[PDB]
């Protein structure tokens, strides 16, 4: 989820932005 | 450099930011 | 995120994509 | 009427497919 994409890894904004909703 | 890693907190910030008027649902455990 | 987004919801390949890595 | 969910081990086979070998992480 989130958390591995975003803060584990490094996301891009569209990665962040597929969290939208 | 700027820590590029967005966690905590920050997460949370990030996407109020990203999604405006859609909003979103965050799910830290999943 | 995913769930929410393809098995609540429907979701598009892109959509789907951008949980990979 | 048929269905378009995508849930459950359907979800994760839908990754495995079309991830390929980028690979994927998942979590129930």
């Amino acid at each position: 989820g989130i958390v591995e994409q975003c803060c584990t890894s490094i996301c891009s904004l569209y990665q962040l932005e597929n969290y939208c909703n | 450099f700027v820590n590029q890693h967005l966690c905590a907190s920050h997460l949370v910030e990030a996407l109020y930011l990203v999604c405006g008027e859609r909003g979103f649902f965050y799910t830290p455990k999943t």
